[PDB]
C-alpha cells in the first residue's frame, strides 16, 4: 500500500546543483531516506550520498540537494550514465539517468564586430553555471582562422575574477581576411564548445548610415504598385544627409542571385530621404517566366549606393530577404501541446508570424467551424484558443485560419494540426488538467494555477493532495503539495513568481491513488508558461548630468550607472560606424536567454500520451517502488 | 574455443602485430553463444574479445620535437608537437 | 571623434547573475568642425587628392574661416618649411564647404596628415590629425618555398631528421621592402588500431535464467555472466 | 591653453587631478588593470605650457616562474612552448604517472603576486591502509596494500554484503567501499 | 525504521536501562515515583521510527 517515488531531471549535469524530491504516499511515521548516486555500471565511486527524513509534518515529502563533482573517472566517446539509488526503510528504488557533459555556459563578448590587420581584439569570457551564477573554473580557448585551423591555444582560470575573464589577441599585419572564430570550452567538458566570430578586413568608417526600408516587410505577388522603398541617409552624429542614391533590385532564389538591370534608378536624396519604386512590369519582364506564381517562395534584395554632393564619402547598403508571398501571415503550432484530455477544455497556443519570421500583432485567428472561438494575437504574436473537447478517443484534428478583416480569403494563412487522446491507466478515464491564462507573465506577480480533476466519483474522495513540480533552466526549481478536499473539482494554487522563473518554467502536477482492480495509478499533466524575458536584477546606463549640456570632443562627462549592489560591471564604447559595416555577433540579453532555452531538457509544450510521457516530455524521470516508472532516456538531443 | 584461447595468449605476450587477423576472423563467424553445449565456446570467445577491448591501445604516440637550429646566436624557437595540439598551426618567421 | 558612441554594459553579481544592459547612445558634436576623409592606404610616390570638409552648423550665423594644411616632410605639397597653405573661406550657416588638398606620399609606413582651422572674430578653433598607411609600389605575393614530410622514426638517422630548405626565388623583388618567410609546422595524427565490437543486439538471447542441477546450473549461468562481462566492457547498455 | 588628449595606454586607465578638462595645470595619473603592473616610475602626465610631461606609462602583465614536472609526475596542461613565462591567468594541471597518486593541490593558476595560486604537489606511491569495515570483520590479515590488491572481508552476524564483497586498491583509494547491509 | 532514545516524562523514568537505538517492535515500560499515580498505557512501542504515547504521572497532595 505505501508507495515510494523519486523524481530526477531527465538528464543530470556535472558541477551543477540538482534536486531530488522524495515522496512516501500512504505512509505513517518517520521514513529514513538515504540517496546515493553511483556511476554506471561499475559503481566504482559514490558520487553523492545524502540523508533526510520524511515526517508527517512535511506530508512525507522532502528533497535532496547534491552537486556531482566532475571526477576524472568519466570517459565524442560513449554516453555516460549514473545509477540513482534511493533507500526508504527496507525498500530501494533505483533509476539509471543520462548525463550531459555541459558544465555550464560560456559567453564571449568582443569589443567590436570587425577588425583591421594590426589591431588588438579585446574580448571577455563570462563563466557561469546552469544558474547563470559566476563560477571559477579552467577554460580552454582556441583562436581559429577563416580556413578552420586553430592558431593559438591557452588554458586560463576564472577564479577570483567574479565570473569575468579579460583576454586579448593581437592580429598580425600580414593576415588572411574573412570570418575568424574564438572557440572556448570548459576544461571539464571538452564537448561543449562555445563560439563567437569577428570579421577581419581592410576598411575605413563610412561616417554616415544608409537605411533601405521597404514599405511592407514583404511583397505581395499580385501588387501592381510594386515594391516601394524609402532611402534614409543620416550622418553618424544625427544630422540629415543631402546627396544622390543609385538603387538597383534583384531576385534571390536560395543562393542564386539574379540582378535586374532594367530596374536600376538614380534618385535624389533630399532632406535625408528618397523614394524609388520597382514596377511590377519590370519585375515580370526581368525574370524569364511569365507565370508570376513561380516567384512565390523567392525573395527580393535591394542595393542602394549613396554619394554625398561633396563626393568625399560613399556608402553601399543592402536589404535582402524580402519574401515574395501570397499571404501576410504564417501559422505555427510549435507552442501548442499535441495531447488532449477527452471532455476537458483543450488550449491552443497559435503562433502567427510575418513572412520574415517576426511576431505579428493584433491578428484575428479562429478555428474552422467554430466562429465563436475567435481570438486575437498578443504582442508576442501568440493567441490563445480554448475549445471544448468531447469525451472520445477520436484524433482531434484542428485547422486554424487567420480572420484578419479587410484581407481577402485567398491571402489568409492556414495551418492544420492533430492531437492525440491522453491514454489512461486501464481505461479508467481519470484525467488531470492544469490550465493557466496565456499572457505575458512578469517577475513579482502571482499566477493562479487551476487544478481541475475529472474521474469517476467512486474514488474521488481518496485524492487529498496534488504534487506539483517546477522546471526552470533545466533543473528542479520548486516542489510542493496542494491540499484538495473531497468534492472539490477545481482548486486554486497561488504561485508566487519571482526572478528565478526567467525565462520560462514548466509546471507538471500529478496525483496518485489505488483504484480499479486495486492497481496503483498515477495521472499527470504538464504546462509550459513563458515569462517576460529580462535580467534577473537590473543594469541601466544613463546620463549622469544635465541634458542642456552637450557632449563635446574631449569634454568630461558624468555617466550614471545604476545596478545591483556589489556587481562587477564591464563597459565598452563603440563607434556606430562599426555597426554600419557589421552588426552581427553582438552580445544582447535576448541571445543569452536563447542559449539557455536551447539547452533545455523539455521537448514538448505540455502533457503526453500517458503518465510517463508527461514526465519524460517535461524533462523528468519518475520511478516508484511499486514499479510505475518512466521509460529510459538515451538521447541528449530532443527527438525530431 | 581454441582460437579464443590463442587470442588470450597473444594478449598476454603483447604481440599486437598478430591480433588483428585473429579478431577479424572471429567476427566473421557471427557466433553469438548460446545453444546446446555452447558453454565453453560461449565463455571463451566473449572473454577473449572482452580482454581484447581492454588491452586495446588508443592511438600511435605523437610527440614531435622540431628545433630551428641557425648558426647565428639569437633567440631560440623550440617546438613540442603533442597529440592534444597536433592541429595547432605553429608559424615561425625569418626575415632573411 | 565626431560621431555617436554606443556604450554597452554587462553586470555580473553573485546573487543576480549575468545582465546585458540596453545600449546607451551618446552623440558627440560641435558647432564647427573638420571632417578629414583619409583612405585606408595609398601607394608610395602616387599623387592622391584628399578632401577636408569644414562644417558650420550654426542656425543663422556665418563664419569667416581660415583653414591650413600643416607641412610634413614625408608628404609632397605646396606647404614647405617657410610658407603655409592657408585659405580664408566663408561658410554660410547650416552649410558645409570642401577644401581639396593634393599630396604625394614620399616614404612608406604609417604617416601623418594634420589640418587645422580657426575662425575670425570668434573663440572657435579646430584641428584634425589622422594617419594613413603608405604601401610599397608592388603587390603582396607569396611563394610556397618548400613542403617536406617529417618522420624521424622512419626517414631520420639516429632518431633525428634534418631538412634543408632552399632560399626563395625573390627575382622580381622590389629592393629593400623586406620579406617574411613562414615556417608552418602541423601534426599528422593517426589513431586507428581498434577492431569493431560485437553488435549489442545479437546478444539479447544470452540472458538466461539458471536452472537444473549441479552441472546444468552452470550451463545456464555461463552465458548470462559472460554477457554482462562483455556489455560492461564495451559499454553497450545504451543500445541493449 | 588646453593640451591634447593625453592618450590611452594598453591595459590602463587614467584620472584627471586638479581640474576636469585637459587645461594648463592638470595632472593625469595612470593606473594599470588587474593583473597588469605599472612598469616604470612615470605614472602621471602634467599639461604644461607646451604639452604633457615625459613619456606615456606602459602596463605589462605580471608573469609566473615556470614550474617543472614533479618527481614521477607530468604537466599535462597550458599550451605550446615549454618552460616559458606563464603570465597572469594561465592555469596548469598535474597528473602523476601510473602507480602514483597525487598528494596536494591538483591545479593552480598564475596569481597576481607573480606567484602560483597553490603549491607544487607531490607524486607518492599508491598506498591503501586496511579498511575498517562497519558491522563486519576483515578476512585478509594484511595491513598495507599496494595497487590493485584485493581486500577480503566478511560481514558480522545479522548482516551481508552490499553489491561488491571485496575492495580493490586504486589511486583515488579503495574503489568498493566495504559495506554490509541488513539480511 | 528504527527508533531512538525513549522520551522522558515528569516524576518518572523507564524501568530498564536506555539504549541508543531500538529495533522495530521494541518496547519499554514506565514507572512513576512513590505516591504518584500512572495514567494511560505504561508500555510504549517502536512503530515507524516513532514511539507510541507515553503515560502521565498524577501529582499527589
Ligand atoms: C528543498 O527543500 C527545502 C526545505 O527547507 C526548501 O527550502 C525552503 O525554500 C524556501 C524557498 O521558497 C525558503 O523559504 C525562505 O525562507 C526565508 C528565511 O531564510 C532562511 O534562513 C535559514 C537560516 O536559519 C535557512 O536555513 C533557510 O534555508 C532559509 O534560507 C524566509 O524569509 C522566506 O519565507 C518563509 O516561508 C514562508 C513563505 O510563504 C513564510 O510564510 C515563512 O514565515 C518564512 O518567512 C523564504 O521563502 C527556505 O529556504 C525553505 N523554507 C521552508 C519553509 O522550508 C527548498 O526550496 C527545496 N528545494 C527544491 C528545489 O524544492
Ligand atoms: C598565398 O596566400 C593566399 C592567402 O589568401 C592563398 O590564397 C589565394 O589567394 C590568391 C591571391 O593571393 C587568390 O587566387 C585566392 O584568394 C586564393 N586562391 C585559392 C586557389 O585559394 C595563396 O594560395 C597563397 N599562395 C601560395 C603560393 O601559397
Ligand atoms: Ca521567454
Amino acid at each position: 500500500s505505501p508507495m515510494y517515488s523519486i523524481i530526477t531531471p531527465n538528464i543530470l549535469r556535472l558541477e551543477s546543483e540538482e534536486t531530488m524530491v522524495l515522496e512516501a504516499h500512504d505512509a505513517q511515521g518517520d521514513v529514513p531516506v538515504t540517496v546515493t548516486v553511483h556511476d554506471f555500471p561499475g559503481k566504482k565511486l559514490v558520487l553523492s550520498s545524502e540523508k533526510t527524513v520524511l515526517t508527517p509534518a512535511t506530508n512525507h515529502m522532502g528533497n535532496v540537494t547534491f552537486t556531482i563533482p566532475a571526477n576524472r573517472e568519466f570517459k565524442k566517446g560513449r554516453n555516460k550514465f549514473v545509477t540513482v539509488q534511493a533507500t526508504f526503510g527496507t525498500q530501494v528504488v533505483e533509476k539509471v539517468v543520462l548525463v550531459s557533459l555541459q558544465s555550464g555556459y560560456l559567453f564571449i563578448q568582443t569589443d567590436k564586430t570587425i577588425y583591421t590587420p594590426g589591431s588588438t581584439v579585446l574580448y571577455r569570457i563570462f563563466t557561469v553555471n546552469h544558474k547563470l551564477l559566476p563560477v571559477g573554473r579552467t577554460v580552454m580557448v582556441n583562436i581559429e582562422n577563416p580556413e578552420g585551423i586553430p592558431v593559438k591555444q591557452d588554458s586560463l582560470s576564472s577564479q577570483n575574477q567574479l565570473g569575468v575573464l579579460p583576454l586579448s589577441w593581437d592580429i598580425p599585419e600580414l593576415v588572411n581576411m574573412g570570418q575568424w572564430k574564438i572557440r572556448a570550452y570548459y576544461e571539464n567538458s571538452p564537448q561543449q564548445v562555445f563560439s563567437t566570430e569577428f570579421e577581419v578586413k581592410e576598411y575605413v568608417l563610412p561616417s554616415f548610415e544608409v537605411i533601405v526600408e521597404p514599405t511592407e516587410k514583404f511583397y505581395y505577388i499580385y501588387n501592381e504598385k510594386g515594391l516601394e522603398v524609402t532611402i534614409t541617409a543620416r550622418f553618424l552624429y544625427g544630422k540629415k544627409v543631402e546627396g544622390t542614391a543609385f538603387v538597383i533590385f534583384g531576385i534571390q532564389d536560395g543562393e542564386q542571385r539574379i540582378s535586374l538591370p532594367e530596374s536600376l534608378k538614380r534618385i535624389p536624396i533630399e532632406d535625408g530621404s528618397g523614394e524609388v519604386v520597382l514596377s511590377r512590369k519590370v519585375l515580370l519582364d526581368g525574370v524569364q517566366n511569365p507565370r508570376a506564381e513561380d516567384l512565390v517562395g523567392k525573395s527580393l534584395y535591394v542595393s542602394a549606393t549613396v554619394i554625398l554632393h561633396s563626393g568625399s564619402d560613399m556608402v553601399q547598403a543592402e536589404r535582402s530577404g524580402i519574401p515574395i508571398v501570397t499571404s501576410p501571415y504564417q501559422i505555427h503550432f510549435t507552442k501548442t501541446p499535441k495531447y488532449f484530455k477527452p471532455g476537458m477544455p483543450f488550449d491552443l497556443m497559435v503562433f502567427v508570424t510575418n513572412p520574415d519570421g517576426s511576431p505579428a500583432y493584433r491578428v484575428p485567428v479562429a478555428v474552422q467551424g467554430e466562429d465563436t472561438v475567435q481570438s486575437l494575437t498578443q504582442g508576442d504574436g501568440v493567441a490563445k484558443l480554448s475549445i471544448n473537447t468531447h469525451p472520445s478517443q477520436k484524433p482531434l484534428s484542428i485547422t486554424v485560419r487567420t480572420k484578419k478583416q479587410e484581407l481577402s480569403e485567398a491571402e489568409q494563412a492556414t495551418r492544420t494540426m492533430q492531437a492525440l487522446p491522453y491514454s489512461t491507466v486501464g481505461n479508467s478515464n481519470n484525467y488531470l488538467h492544469l490550465s493557466v491564462l496565456r499572457t505575458e507573465l512578469r517577475p513579482g506577480e502571482t499566477l493562479n494555477v487551476n487544478f481541475l480533476l475529472r474521474m469517476d466519483r467512486a474514488h474521488e474522495a481518496k485524492i487529498r493532495y496534488y504534487t506539483y513540480l517546477i522546471m526552470n533552466k533545466g533543473r528542479l526549481l520548486k516542489a510542493g503539495r496542494q491540499v484538495r478536499e473531497p468534492g472539490q473539482d477545481l482548486v486554486v494554487l497561488p504561485l508566487s513568481i519571482t526572478t528565478d522563473f526567467i525565462p520560462s518554467f514548466r509546471l507538471v502536477a500529478y496525483y496518485t491513488l489505488i483504484g480499479a482492480s486495486g492497481q496503483r495509478e498515477v495521472v499527470a499533466d504538464s504546462v509550459w508558461v513563458d515569462v517576460k524575458d529580462s535580467c534577473v536584477g537590473s543594469l541601466v546606463v544613463k546620463s549622469g548630468q544635465s541634458e542642456d549640456r552637450q557632449p563635446v570632443p574631449g569634454q568630461q562627462m558624468t555617466l550614471k550607472i545604476e545596478g545591483d549592489h556589489g556587481a562587477r560591471v564591464v563597459l565598452v564604447a563603440v563607434d556606430k560606424g562599426v555597426f554600419v559595416l557589421n552588426k552581427k555577433n553582438k552580445l544582447t540579453q535576448s541571445k543569452i536567454w536563447d542559449v539557455v532555452e536551447k539547452a533545455d531538457i523539455g521537448c514538448t509544450p505540455g502533457s503526453g500520451k500517458d503518465y510517463a510521457g508527461v514526465f519524460s516530455d517535461a524533462g523528468l524521470t519518475f520511478t516508484s517502488s511499486s514499479g510505475q516508472q518512466t521509460a529510459q532516456r538515451a538521447e541528449l538531443q530532443c527527438p525530431q | 574455443e581454441a582460437t579464443s584461447y590463442a587470442l588470450l595468449a597473444l594478449l598476454q605476450l603483447k604481440d599486437f602485430d598478430f591480433v588483428p587477423p585473429v579478431v577479424r576472423w572471429l567476427n566473421e563467424q557471427r557466433y553469438y553463444g548460446g545453444g546446446y553445449g555452447s558453454t565453453q565456446a560461449t565463455f571463451m570467445v566473449f572473454q577473449a574479445l572482452a580482454q581484447y577491448q581492454k588491452d586495446a591501445p588508443d592511438h600511435q604516440e605523437l610527440n614531435l620535437d622540431v628545433s630551428l637550429q641557425l648558426p647565428s646566436r639569437s633567440s631560440k624557437i623550440t617546438h613540442r608537437i603533442h597529440w592534444e595540439s597536433a592541429s595547432l598551426l605553429r608559424s615561425e618567421e625569418t626575415k632573411e | 571623434s565626431i560621431t555617436t558612441w554606443e556604450i554597452l554594459a554587462v553586470s555580473m553579481s553573485d546573487k543576480k547573475g549575468i545582465c546585458v544592459a540596453d545600449p546607451f547612445e551618446v552623440t558627440v558634436m560641435q558647432d564647427f568642425f573638420i571632417d578629414l576623409r583619409l583612405p585606408y592606404s595609398v601607394v608610395r610616390n602616387e599623387q592622391v587628392e584628399i578632401r577636408a570638409v569644414l562644417y558650420n552648423y550654426r542656425q543663422n550665423q556665418e563664419l569667416k574661416v581660415r583653414v591650413e594644411l600643416l607641412h610634413n616632410p614625408a608628404f609632397c605639397s605646396l606647404a614647405t618649411t617657410k610658407r603655409r597653405h592657408q585659405q580664408t573661406v566663408t561658410i554660410p550657416p547650416k552649410s558645409s564647404l570642401s577644401v581639396p588638398y593634393v599630396i604625394v606620399p614620399l616614404k612608406t609606413g604609417l604617416q601623418e596628415v594634420e589640418v587645422k582651422a580657426a575662425v575670425y572674430h570668434h573663440f572657435i578653433s579646430d584641428g584634425v590629425r589622422k594617419s594613413l598607411k603608405v604601401v610599397p609600389e608592388g603587390i603582396r605575393m607569396n611563394k610556397t618555398v618548400a613542403v617536406r614530410t617529417l618522420d624521424p622514426e622512419r626517414l631520420g638517422r639516429e632518431g633525428v631528421q634534418k631538412e634543408d630548405i632552399p632560399p626563395a626565388d625573390l627575382s622580381d623583388q622590389v629592393p629593400d621592402t623586406e620579406s617574411e618567410t613562414r615556417i608552418l609546422l602541423q601534426g599528422t595524427p593517426v589513431a586507428q588500431m581498434t577492431e569493431d565490437a560485437v553488435d549489442a543486439e545479437r546478444l539479447k538471447h544470452l540472458i538466461v535464467t539458471p536452472s537444473g542441477c549441479g552441472e546444468q546450473n552452470m550451463i545456464g549461468m555461463t552465458p548470462t555472466v559472460i554477457a554482462v562481462h562483455y556489455l560492461d566492457e564495451t559499454e553497450q547498455w545504451e543500445k541493449f | 591653453r588646453p593640451c591634447g588628449h593625453p592618450g590611452d595606454t594598453p591595459f590602463g586607465t587614467f584620472t584627471l587631478t586638479g581640474g576636469n578638462v585637459f587645461e594648463y595645470g592638470v595632472k593625469a595619473v595612470y593606473t594599470c588593470n588587474e593583473g597588469y603592473q605599472l612598469l616604470g616610475e612615470i605614472n602621471y602626465r602634467e599639461c604644461d605650457t607646451d604639452g604633457w610631461t615625459n613619456d606615456i606609462p606602459i602596463c605589462e602583465v605580471v608573469k609566473c616562474l615556470p614550474v617543472t614536472a614533479p618527481e614521477n609526475g607530468k604537466i599535462v596542461s597550458s599550451a605550446m612552448e615549454p618552460d616559458r613565462e606563464y603570465h597572469f591567468g594561465q592555469a596548469v594541471r598535474f597528473v602523476c604517472n601510473s602507480g602514483y597518486k597525487i598528494e596536494g593541490d591538483e591545479e593552480m593558476h598564475c596569481s597576481d603576486d607573480g606567484f602560483w595560486s597553490k603549491e607544487k604537489p607531490k607524486c607518492v606511491e599508491i598506498s591503501c591502509k586496511s579498511p575498517d569495515v562497519i558491522n563486519g570483520s576483515p578476512i585478509s590479515q594484511k595491513i598495507i596494500y599496494k595497487e590493485n590488491e584485493r581486500f577480503q572481508y566478511k560481514c558480522n552476524m545479522g548482516y551481508e554484503y552490499s553489491e561488491r564483497g571485496d575492495a580493490v586498491c586504486t589511486e583515488s583509494g579503495w574503489r568498493p567501499l566495504p559495506s554490509c547491509e541488513e539480511k | 525504521g528504527k527508533c531512538g532514545p525513549p522520551p522522558p516524562i515528569d516524576n518518572g523514568d523507564i524501568t530498564s536501562f536506555p539504549l541508543s537505538v531500538y529495533a522495530p517492535a521494541s518496547s519499554v515500560e514506565y514507572q512513576c515515583q512513590n505516591l504518584y499515580q500512572l495514567e494511560g498505557n505504561k508500555r510504549i512501542t517502536c512503530r515507524n521510527g516513532q514511539w507510541s504515547e507515553p503515560p502521565k504521572c498524577l501529582h499527589p497532595c
